[PDB]
């Protein structure tokens, strides 16, 4: 299972 | 013994020629299982193991959202890293990302993963600890500094000692044909003359899984990693790995050499001698 | 930025016999950028329905690809894979040694 969020630099 | 689960993301702009190319891979241990490429016809995360097609179209649609999410969001960490640098707008730029968690034999959570990298040199990471970051350089800093703000480390410990570990379990179950087989290699030796002093003693070992294996060279029982030619593992194609390790035996002294290859296939670790 | 040549290896998926099937393989590995073109040649010709991996890579971020393509070996039959990268001025040739 991919992880759900993602954050910007 | 340890079982593992990576992804595997790279995004690479590429100013007038479009918009950055991103994929990403999924493997638990040595077997790919998933893809999603920004070229590929599809524009889904498709399946790259039998085992996985066994998930419901639910998992499809839930894992496609999560890796285009990823995708938009690694291709504005390519904008933000371009101004952190003071990078020009012409060149093209890697960001590659991997995350992801190890269990033991009993399904136990033993360590997870979250490190980024631009243009092939870490970036930033989540230490072991999954509490903290490791900033490489200053714009890393900046980078770091909002994280720690946003709490961001709680958040992918959630994802990695939960949703990751559950997956990993999961798979290891469904794959249990497949992922927890133990494929020893096959062994063969080679011999090539080099000079008229010297000769080239190749030990081959093939067909084996997982990719994890020691080719070691003895002269007289004794271990000769000095002067020891060892090639990267490679795939065959089929799910299973080759490797060879090489010396240079002063001709006339075969004999003397020996080969030991140490798998977790094998119940004992094998030796080879020259036979002509 | 990093800037890392492919290691280039040409092999065949099982121990190479005359006229029996079989899978030829180019393993393209520990590059950087991704960046790169691969073709198998067949007696230096440009063989078609060649298959690759997806891209993927290694503890030390360094990329690796598999490039594939079912054939059927013969004595007369000499077998290269191309390579080009942002590392290289010019495309290198790595003849397959069924031996090496």
């Amino acid at each position: 299972n991919y992880n759900y969020l993602f954050r910007l630099f | 013994g340890s079982h593992s689960m990576r992804y595997f993301s790279t995004s690479v702009s590429r100013p007038g020629r479009g918009e950055p190319r991103f994929i990403a891979v999924g493997y638990v241990d040595d077997t790919q299982f998933v893809r999603f490429d920004s070229d590929a016809a599809s524009q889904r995360m498709e399946p790259r193991a039998p085992w996985i097609e066994q998930e419901g179209p639910e998992y499809w649609d839930e894992e496609t959202g999560k890796v285009k999410a990823h995708s938009q969001t690694d291709r504005e960490n390519l904008r933000i890293a371009l101004r952190y640098y003071n990078q020009s707008e012409a060149g093209s730029h890697t960001l590659q990302m991997m995350f992801g968690c190890d269990v033991g034999s009993d399904g136990r959570f033993l360590r997870g993963y979250h490190q980024y990298a631009y243009d092939g040199k870490d970036y930033i990471a989540l230490k072991e600890d999954l509490r903290s970051w490791t900033a490489a350089d200053m714009a890393a800093q900046i980078t770091k500094r909002k994280w720690e703000a946003a709490h961001v480390a709680e958040q992918q410990r959630a994802y990695l000692e939960g949703t990751c570990v559950d997956g990993l379990r999961r798979y290891l179950e469904n794959g249990k044909e497949t992922l927890q087989r133990t494929d020893p290699p096959k062994t063969h030796m080679t011999h090539h003359p080099i000079s008229d002093h010297e000769a080239t003693l190749r030990c081959w070992a093939l067909g084996f899984y997982p990719a994890e294996i020691t080719l070691t060279w003895q002269r007289d029982g004794e271990d000769q990693t000095q002067d020891t030619e060892l090639v990267e593992t490679r795939p065959a194609g089929d799910g299973t790995f080759q490797k060879w390790a090489a010396v240079v035996v002063p001709s006339g002294e075969e004999q003397r050499y020996t080969c030991h290859v140490q798998h977790e296939g094998l119940p004992k670790p094998l030796t080879l001698r020259w036979e002509p | 930025m990093i800037q890392r040549t492919p290691k280039i290896q040409v092999y065949s998926r099982h121990p190479a016999e005359n006229g029996k099937s079989n899978f030829l393989n180019c393993y393209v590995s520990g590059f950087h950028p991704s960046d790169i073109e691969v073709d198998l040649l067949k007696n230096g010709e440009r063989i078609e329905k060649v298959e690759h991996s997806d891209l993927s890579f290694s503890k030390d971020w360094s990329f690796y690809l598999l490039y594939y393509t079912e054939f059927t070996p013969t004595e007369k039959d000499e077998y290269a894979c191309r390579v080009n990268h942002v590392t290289l001025s010019q495309p290198k040739i790595v003849k397959w040694d069924r031996d090496m």
